[PDB]
């Protein structure tokens, strides 16, 4: 188990192999965080999450 | 939905309802944006004019989230075979946008490769609907949802009397009373990862509902992704 095949290269959501490392992307509604793992979102009742 | 249990508040704002002229549903859907609901392309012939209702998860009471909303256009896949219900997927464009709230927000679309190594590969997806709770029965009046084990390839094609195309997967139990079922046709299957809800199928069919040696064929959305992308840019 390597990059993305280890714990989903600890990104939140998709998780590219580029390189040979590990590069972590968001749905749409969503920005990369500064750390470039997690997701957050840029608004309100973003995609996929259970309201309230 | 046969088995499950009920979508409590907020846990299936995905959800969308395709209704007839009489305000009854016959098939599900799943909001993917303000505009654009996901639904079954077979779902496109059991009504000659419907709406798509959403946030609603009891169809005896007004509790205040719901909202119908009119069609604009209809996005079917032009390879939809009533053969085999290969290629079985539509997009519907809302004449007006939906207004996220309390019941009513998005699934996630993912991307393919990731999707397929890393949610289709998950134990379970979540298949959600207000469809009937017995084969015999009639359609629930309470939406439902219901944890799917996602079914070896090989063995559901053994356990199927017709083809599985590239463009289907199997979900559900061998032999535990727990399916979609009539009326969950076009609806959402999900997965589940850290906490986000991802859309990875659609209610295809089914050999009856829940039976033995028999598991409920779902639209392989993954398959799909740049078709979905498209048709939402027009
Ligand atoms: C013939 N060919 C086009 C394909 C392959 C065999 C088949 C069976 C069916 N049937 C037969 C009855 C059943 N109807 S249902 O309302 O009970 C139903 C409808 C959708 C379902 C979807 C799932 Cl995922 C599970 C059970 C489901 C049950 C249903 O969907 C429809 C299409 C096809
Ligand atoms: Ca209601
Ligand atoms: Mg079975």
């Amino acid at each position: 188990r390597k990059l993305c095949s280890l714990d989903n290269g600890d990104c939140d959501q998709f998780c590219h192999e580029e390189q040979n490392s590990v590069v972590c992307s968001c749905a749409r509604g969503y920005t990369l965080a500064d750390n470039g793992k997690a997701c957050i979102p840029t608004g309100p009742y973003p995609c996929g999450k259970q309201t309230l | 939905i046969v088995g499950g249990q009920e979508c409590k508040d907020g846990e299936c704002p995905w959800q969308a309802l395709l209704i007839n002229e009489e305000n009854e549903g016959f098939c599900g859907g799943t909001i993917l944006s303000e505009f654009y609901i996901l639904t079954a392309a077979h779902c496109l012939y059991q009504a000659k004019r419907f709406k798509v209702r959403v946030g609603d998860r009891n169809t005896e009471q007004e509790e205040g989230g719901e909202a119908v909303h009119e069609v604009e256009v209809v996005i079917k896949h032009n390879r939809f075979t009533k053969e085999t219900y290969d290629f079985d997927i539509a997009v519907l464009r809302l004449k007006t946008p939906i207004t996220f709230r309390m019941n009513v927000a998005p699934a996630c679309l993912p991307e393919r490769d990731w999707a397929e190594s890393t949610l289709m590969t998950q134990k379970t997806g979540i298949v959600s609907g207000f469809g009937r709770t017995h084969e015999k029965g009639r359609q629930s009046t309470r939406l439902k949802m219901l944890e799917v084990p996602y079914v070896d390839r090989n063995s559901c094609k053994l356990s199927s009397s017709f083809i599985i195309t590239q463009n289907m997967f199997c979900a559900g139990y061998d032999t535990k009373q727990e399916d979609a079922c009539q009326g969950d046709s076009g609806g959402p299957h999900v997965t589940r990862f850290k906490d986000t809800y991802f859309v990875t199928g659609i209610v295809s069919w089914g050999e009856g509902c829940a039976r033995k040696g028999k598991y409920g064929i779902y639209t392989k959305v993954t398959a799909f992704l740049k078709w979905i992308d498209r048709s939402m840019k027009t």
